[PDB]
DNA sequence: ACTGTCTGGACTGGTCGGCGCTATGATC
DNA sequence: GATCATATTGTCCAGACAGT
């Protein structure tokens, strides 16, 4: 429900510029040259940065205690 | 003017899906059910005749409540799916039938009794559910992309399968080869 | 391993791969002794009992 | 023998007695659901 | 499907020329007119209907 | 698929409402005969609700 | 590390490496085959589970010098050859 | 002696887990 | 309001059997 930290391939942190991909993606910029203007140059890396799907805020209104 | 593309077809198409959703035959049909099945079954069955000299009992309208259950000290409360879950109990609505007393072949005055409480369908038009955005299902501890349609039962979710039968009053004509007949069968 | 290139030109892809429920922590199951039907006196049926 | 419960809807705390109890509720909010809060001793979590 | 009075079909298909079977017995020139596997009547040109 | 038809929830659901249906009405009818046989005719029609 | 013989004849030493895995292994096996006094020289793993780091050698000399003194001298290579790819690295960095 | 008819029976093994169900009306 | 008797009586293959 959270973005991975690392990729599971080889380890490279992506989780620091995953909120970014996502806010310059939503603008309207291509998703391909947004991942080569932040380093992700791998496409595994890239596979787990395209391929997640953020869900934790709507598991966050469900209160458990 | 050029053809349709199957982009368009698709729009279409996804329109349709989001019109009437996943779970439409669930949903009409409870509500079907819900708004003249319950008369009908009233109306075939008529009214009860006792064994009192010049008595009957005629069978007026019905009517189902809100979904809402009653504690055990007393109080009556609004029920909710969730609630119904965590609890074990039964998603159902108090059933309300009028009853018109004849004596001497008059009718009396009508006096409306409780005569049991049906299980009402997920997100159906006698559900809570009906009609709320995804904020209120998300207050309520239900999922927004939950479709519905099943009933809750002693907090356990049951879904009703469509049984694929023959045509009721059709008749139907084939050849046994082994037999050596022809058989036409109904089912009335 | 050996560090060598490999003498087949390897097909290698993003597959959408599942994992099912079928897991080998639910499916394990070792009986030695234990309880045993009334009627019977025979073992029990299923890993929970 | 009292205990201190979290109700489920309002979040509240909430405390009863489990063995005489005449109904489980909560005095705030009426929900009859509630949650047992997470104890606060620490406990070891191995990463991975 | 959700279903529908029958009544309101049937004086629809009557109103729109179909002869009742009562008034006119078939007859092999004649189109047979089924609403729900039932009978109700017969039309001669059950193309145009 | 012409021959076939699929019974929704709905159908499923009214005979079963019938079958409970009837079953209230017959207990409900020697409730009222019982009821008359015991207590007698003056507090059966001193109050019919 | 430990060493574990399995078997030793006139000229052939079999033995276990605890401790160790492939990337050591591999890299004594292919220095002892520089050797031209070394007859056979090879590795494996007997389970990639429960032998996984405890490969099993077989070196064959040709009588002229004993298997572990060709072991030492391939580990001697090793170390020699690191060195002197440490040193190369630590001139070229800077 | 043939021939169609009535009746009885068996319906591949194992495993996984879930989900209900095992009283009621009439005195004293 | 507590207890007590009673609670209803699915096709196909093979063997045995009236009918002509
Ligand atoms: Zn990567
Ligand atoms: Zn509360």
């Amino acid at each position: 429900m959270i973005v991975p930290v690392r990729c599971f391939t080889c380890g490279k942190v992506l989780a620091d510029k995953y909120y970014e991909f996502k806010k310059r993606v939503e603008a309207g910029e291509d998703p391909g040259k947004v991942l080569d203007d932040l380093g992700v140059e791998r496409y595994c890396c890239r596979r787990t940065l395209l391929s997640h799907v953020e869900l934790i805020d709507q598991v966050m209104v469900y209160k458990v205690y | 003017e050029p053809t349709l593309t199957p982009d368009e077809l698709w729009l279409v198409m996804e329109s349709y899906w989001k019109e009437k959703g996943f779970v439409r035959q669930h949903l009409d049909s409870y509500n079907a059910f819900i708004d003249h099945g319950l008369q009908d079954v009233v109306n075939e069955f008529g009214e009860v005749v006792p064994d009192i000299p010049n008595f009957k009992v005629k069978f007026g309208k019905i009517r189902i409540g809100q979904p809402e259950f009653q504690e055990a000290q007393g109080q009556r409360r609004p029920l909710y799916p969730m609630d119904a879950r965590i609890r074990n109990l039964t998603y159902s609505a108090p059933l309300y039938l009028e009853m018109i007393p004849v004596v001497n072949g008059i009718e009396q005055e009508p006096v409306e009794v409780r005569i049991g409480e049906l299980p009402i369908m997920l997100k159906s038009k006698a559900c809570r559910l009906y009609g709320l955005s995804d904020e209120e299902l998300i207050k309520l501890g239900e999922d927004p992309k939950d479709p519905g349609g099943y009933f809750i039962i002693n907090g356990s979710e049951r879904v009703i399968v469509s049984i694929e039968d023959l045509a009721p009053n059709k008749t139907l004509v084939e050849r046994d080869e082994r037999q050596n007949k022809v058989v036409a069968k109904v089912f009335s | 391993i050996t560090g060598r290139r490999l003498e087949a030109d390897i097909f290698i892809g993003v597959i959408y791969y599942q994992r099912l429920h079928h897991m080998v922590a639910d499916k394990m199951h070792a009986r030695s002794r234990g309880p045993v039907q009334v009627l019977t006196k025979q073992p029990t049926e299923g890993r929970a009992r | 023998a009292t205990a201190v419960y979290r109700c489920a809807k309002c979040g509240k705390e909430v405390e009863l007695d489990l063995a005489t109890a005449r109904e489980v509720r909560c005095p705030y909010c009426g929900s009859k659901i509630l949650y047992k809060p997470r104890p606060r001793v620490a406990r070891r979590v191995k990463a991975i | 499907t959700t279903g529908i009075p029958e009544r309101e079909v049937r004086e629809y298909l009557m109103k729109m020329g179909v002869v009742p079977i009562e008034e006119r017995r078939p007859a092999p020139g004649l189109y047979r007119v089924y609403l729900n596997g039932v009978l109700i009547g017969t039309v001669e040109d059950g193309r145009k209907l | 698929y012409a021959n076939k038809r699929l019974k929704l929830a709905g159908d499923l659901l009214k005979d079963l409402f019938r079958v409970a249906f009837g079953q209230l009405v017959k207990d409900m009818q020697y409730q009222m005969t019982k009821t008359y046989q015991r207590k007698g005719e003056r507090y059966t029609f001193e109050n019919i609700q | 590390m430990r060493i574990e013989v399995i078997r030793r004849e006139e000229n052939l030493l079999e033995f276990y490496l605890e401790g160790e895995d492939h990337t050591f292994a591999n890299l004594l096996t292919e220095t002892l085959h520089e050797n031209e006094h070394v007859t056979f020289a090879g590795y494996t793993i007997e389970h990639p589970i429960t032998m996984a780091r405890k490969p099993r050698f077989k070196v064959v000399t040709d009588g002229k010098i004993t298997p572990e003194k060709a072991l030492e001298e391939a580990a001697q290579k090793i170390f020699d050859r690191a060195r002197e790819v440490l040193e190369a690295w630590k001139a070229a960095i800077e």
